[PDB]
């Protein structure tokens, strides 16, 4: 169903994604990783079955370049595609809006940051699921809403470009 | 006069010396690899050295000089990059070429007049602003690019390539955009491989090779020696490669041609 | 880690051989319950380390960044699991001797999930990283999927990564070269300070997918099906080490663990 | 012998009032540098691109392309596809394969050709450009010189009829496109294959064997370099500037110095004015 000129682009938003899940910006108190801006781009411009396989894809190759820095699991691949399934159900072929923006961030973060990944780490290390929990509930709390933020910015980025004379389909 | 001393940088520039005064279109040589581009961005502090000074635009960058005062810096001296239309971002063509003045301290109104008056100089028709940038052509888009980092007046201008993919007409019309420029007293500093250009513009010829400085003259004293051009890694001018088969086909030309007027001038001389 | 070169017989193993051998002993350290199965599994690690003959100096850069976390996650396991012998008793921390064991235990789990996985991303190229991984991707075509697809989307990403951070840093300097403070003033003003960074490079993606794609249907890209392929994967005599290895791994596990 | 004949052609671009080509009609004689040279809104940007079929002419009935007798349509244009290759203007974009030998070898794959001959034929189309020792580079460690030359091999190795430069040297340095340009006339009298060239490089259309000039989508004058550039009134109100040496024979003929216009290369203008020297 889709053409090699949207195959190649979504090759384009993969190499984003991993390339920005590498960045980290802000100062020294909070580094929050920009591979949200990469799973937005997954979800909002492919839709959540292709973002769904762009997600698991660039967890691929960002193991391949970059290295797997938690060891080489199938759950993380896991969670970093259904990031951008649930990013493209709340936000593909729909109007911005605030509402979208805010639902599909807070589902993202509930299901795949302090879900899934609390899971994979609790079985991978052994430590009780609430240890892993106590561990991973800091960051991923004031995170979500600096995520909130940045992901309504992207889409009015997002949306000039689409819009444009350069994206043809 | 911007001036550096000794400047160096690791992780490639060593010991360069030089002084390029204020008002000149000083033209930057050399092949791929030889720290052209890190020059370039040494001019406005984007990379500092590792050990020296460079006095530019009455700033002095040292290696341990910080990112506050550096802004005051970069309204002065303005680098414009390869390729300059990727950087296009803004919903329509005037936001675009203001987004620069309205970050260097310009108000509202002021950031909208100069991006009105540098995009009629730039050669943009008067319609095709206020649409989004991507609707643009390619020439167009580089016109807008150009107009987004001469918008603030900046007196330092150092240039990367400005017409490499445009034709021959379009390269005219921007290289007499920037010598038009010079005239206005602000230095014009070109990075090009085009030895043609740097032949009939500049009146001061930088010359790099792997990150050391090696030739620093006016372009006619570049160019008058070719067993030093082909010693070290550089190309000539097509009208001074004419010239030379002209001498050795026993035909003597007087003075030392450059450039296509001053060539066919000396070939009219020397006949009668 | 990126691949440091080598001459060590663990560069002659096969990258399909080798991931495999990743993922199974991620496998089997799931399965360390008692003490004695965290031994084996404990020299079966460092046996896989000395026999790579890589120097300290790359495992010890792959597990500085994490380090914090580890010993975060060691001191919380070593209070919350109780039991046995008690020292230095508060209602908040009491390090009993159950917890300095499972704290250790959760250690050495930290210690030979991040060693295996460095020994993979350094001893072998990503090209090959790539051709083992569609590999392990072959077995999906049972679910009617065209994994030929997925293996182009990963080649494609893979070959435009470098040239698309070259880009990026290129975008950035010249966004910053005209006034764009990335990193001062605030939230709201520090997330309006992405788009200059993402629509640059959104349109450079659609260009270059634009492109490639003619390219590509130029050169006689009809479909995924009926290409053969150039760069092939071949097995070797030293694959033997693997199926051994991780042969050898479960007898022990499974004999060892407590069950 | 015409290889390619566009005959009577249409394009629209999906979206604009004014067709990119209307009613273009040439001939490609075969074994011959055939240059196109126009503006960039001339509508010589989808000339490479309709000879292959990635682009359809808005009406097929009245707008016919044959390339080798193959009349090009939604059947035909794989064959069409495996005569004509194409060289395009950014090296990094169209540079497909993680290595070179790879880059060259993804046309190669693409026809199933076992993989024995493929090494083969990806060794020997390497080392047909210079390019032997970096069989094993990667896209990012070459120049743009060097992308082009691996996109030649590529284009080579499959064995094809036409080679369309189209715009492949547009971002090189000036060293990079006289290399290119030898390169490509040595594989041209090499394998003896037709090279059409759409530039805007006018000393590229200077050494062509026909140069073909577009305005506004439409064939303005067609012939010899030696009858398209003198005429260099007729090229300046469709904005195009001249070769150097037929710019320096209208500077010498503005100054006094006339020159007949049938000399188009540097050597004879060299001696014509040793001719003039003598007296």
């Amino acid at each position: 169903k889709l053409e090699l000129r949207e195959l190649v682009l979504l090759a384009m938003v993969i190499a984003i994604k991993v390339i920005l899940g590498q960045f980290k910006v802000g100062n020294a108190t909070l580094q929050v990783g920009l591979g949200f801006i990469g799973s937005v781009m997954l979800g909002y411009l492919f839709g959540p079955w292709w973002g769904f396989a762009g997600g698991a894809l660039s967890d691929l190759v960002s193991s391949v370049i970059f290295g797997n820095l938690g060891g080489f699991f199938i759950g993380f691949t896991l969670t970093a595609a259904l990031g951008p399934m649930i990013y493209g159900f709340f936000l593909y072929k729909q109007p911005i809006q605030i509402w979208r923006v805010i639902a599909s961030v807070i589902c993202v973060t509930v299901i795949c940051n302090i879900g899934l990944n609390t899971l994979w780490v609790s079985m991978m290390y052994g430590i009780n699921f609430m240890v892993a929990l106590s561990s991973r509930i800091l960051k991923e709390m004031i995170t979500p809403w600096i995520q909130m933020v940045a992901v309504w910015f992207i889409l009015e980025g997002l949306s000039r470009v689409k819009l444009s004379r350069k994206f043809w389909s | 006069a911007i001036k550096f001393e000794n400047v160096s940088y690791v992780y490639g520039l060593d010991q360069l010396n030089f002084s390029l005064e204020e008002g000149k279109f000083i033209a930057l040589v050399g092949h791929t690899g030889s720290g052209k581009s890190t020059l370039m961005q040494h001019f406005n502090a984007l990379l500092k050295p590792t050990s020296g000074k460079i006095e530019i635009a009455g700033y002095t960058i040292t290696p341990e000089t910080g990112n506050k005062g550096l802004k005051d810096l970069r309204r002065k001296v303005s680098l414009a990059f390869q390729f300059s239309e990727a950087q296009l971002f803004e919903n329509t063509v005037l936001k675009d070429v203001e987004y620069g003045p309205r970050n260097f301290g310009f108000s509202e109104d002021e950031a909208r007049e100069a991006a009105l008056k540098w995009l009629k100089k730039v050669g943009l028709k008067d319609d095709l602003i206020e649409h989004s940038p991507f609707d643009l052509s390619g020439g167009q888009m580089r016109r807008v690019a150009l107009a987004g980092v001469l918008a603030y007046e900046p007196e330092i201008i150092c240039l990367d390539e400005p017409a490499a993919g445009l034709d021959p007409m379009g390269r005219l019309e921007m290289m007499q955009l920037f010598k038009d420029y010079q005239a206005a007293g602000h230095t014009v500093i070109l990075v090009t491989h085009n030895m043609d250009d740097v032949a009939d513009y500049a009146d001061d010829v930088l010359a790099l090779e792997h990150g050391r400085l090696i030739k620093h003259a006016s372009p006619k004293e570049v160019f008058k020696d070719s067993e030093w051009l082909q010693k070290h890694h550089l190309a000539e001018p097509r009208s001074a490669r004419f010239a030379a088969k002209l001498e050795a086909a026993g035909l003597k030309l007087p003075g030392q041609p450059l450039t296509m007027p001053e060539l066919a001038d000396a070939i009219k001389q020397s006949l009668k | 880690g990126r691949y440091l070169p080598g001459t060590t017989f663990v560069y002659r193993v096969d990258p399909r051989a080798k991931l495999l051998t990743t993922f199974y002993f991620i496998i089997m350290i799931f399965l360390a319950n008692n003490w004695v199965s965290y031994l084996v599994i404990s020299i079966f690690g460092l046996a896989y380390v000395f026999a790579t003959g890589l120097k300290a100096r790359v495992f010890w850069d792959g597990v500085k960044p994490m380090i914090w976390m580890i010993v975060f996650t060691s001191l919380l396991q070593t209070f919350f699991m109780a039991g046995g012998k008690v020292y230095w008793h508060w209602w908040i921390f009491t390090l009993s001797s159950e917890g300095l064991i499972n704290g250790l235990y959760v250690f050495i789990r930290f210690a030979m999930i991040i060693l295996v996985s460095t020994v993979m991303t350094v001893t072998t190229k990503p090209l090959e990283i790539a051709d083992a991984m569609e590999w392990m991707l072959t077995p999906l075509k049972l679910f009617k999927v065209n994994v030929g697809m997925i293996s182009l989307v990963i080649s494609i990403a893979l070959r435009f990564v470098p040239t698309l951070f070259d880009q990026t840093v290129k975008i950035m300097n010249a966004q910053r070269s005209r006034g764009a403070d990335f990193n001062d003033g605030g939230l709201v003003k520090r997330a309006k300070s992405v788009v200059p960074m993402l629509v640059p490079l959104f349109i450079d993606s659609l260009e270059v997918a634009l492109d490639l794609s003619t390219a590509m249907e130029s050169r006689g890209y009809k479909g995924s099906e009926g290409r053969t392929r150039y760069r092939i994967l071949e097995w070797s005599k030293v694959d033997l080490i693997p199926v051994a290895y991780c042969l050898l791994l479960t007898i022990l596990m499974i004999t060892t663990r407590k069950h | 012998g015409s290889d390619n004949i566009i005959s009577f052609d249409h394009v629209t671009f999906t979206d604009s009032p004014r067709p990119a080509l209307s009613d273009l009609s040439f001939a490609i004689e075969r074994g011959s540098w055939t240059a196109l040279i126009g503006h960039n809104g001339s509508g010589k940007s989808t000339v490479s691109k309709l000879i292959n079929g990635l682009l359809a002419p808005d009406d097929l009935d009245k707008s016919s392309i044959t390339v080798d007798g193959v009349k090009l349509g939604a059947d035909t244009v794989w064959e069409v596809r495996e005569k004509v290759g194409i060289v395009f203007q950014n090296p990094d974009n169209q540079f497909v394969g993680a290595t070179v030998s790879d880059d060259v070898a993804f046309g190669l794959e693409n026809r199933a050709v076992p993989r024995p001959e493929m090494l083969k034929i990806v060794a020997q189309a390497v080392a047909d450009v210079g390019m032997a020792d970096y069989a094993d580079s990667e896209p990012s460690n070459l120049s743009g010189g060097q992308k082009q030359r691996v996109a030649i091999a590529g284009i080579l190795a499959v064995k094809p009829q036409v080679i369309i430069l189209d715009e492949s040297t547009s971002m090189l340095d000036p060293e990079g496109k006289e290399q290119i340009l030898d390169l490509v006339r040595k594989i041209k009298e090499d394998n003896n294959l037709t090279v059409i060239s759409i530039t805007h490089d006018l000393e590229e259309a200077a050494g062509a064997d026909q140069v073909l000039v577009l305005d506004d989508g439409q064939l303005l004058d067609q012939g010899k370099p030696e009858e398209i550039f003198p005429k260099v009134e007729m090229l300046k109100r469709i904005g195009l500037d001249i070769p150097f040496v037929y710019r320096l024979k209208q500077l010498l003929k503005e100054r006094g110095i006339v020159l007949p216009d049938e000399i188009d290369d540097d050597e004879k203008l060299v001696q014509s004015l040793w001719q003039l020297n003598s007296k």
